[PDB]
């Protein structure tokens, strides 16, 4: 007795529920690491 | 539930999102679970959530 519905379009019920600025985490000597910016 | 989670790992991976906040995660999760009531027990849902 398991949820064998196989209606994974229920994932759709959630997917449908869904300017980029990052932040310097460390810097020095001319190098900088930037957290964020998922689409660079 | 581990069986049905592994055999179609799409749902497994879309639950492995590290950076994404977990409120939508648990929403999605319980929701998919109590989509059917073959999981009458709620404490399983509490554990997994």
């Amino acid at each position: 007795t398991i949820p064998a519905d196989d209606i994974q379009s229920a994932i759709e019920e959630y997917v449908s529920s869904f300017e980029e600025v990052g932040t310097v985490v460390d810097a020095g000597d001319g190098i900088a690491h930037v957290e964020g910016l998922p689409s660079v | 539930f581990s069986r049905i989670l592994d055999v179609q790992p799409r749902l497994a991976i879309l639950l492995g999102d590290c950076a994404v906040p977990a409120e939508g995660r648990v929403r999605l999760l319980r929701k998919v679970l109590e989509r059917a009531d073959s999981t009458v027990n709620p404490v399983v849902v509490a554990l997994l959530s």
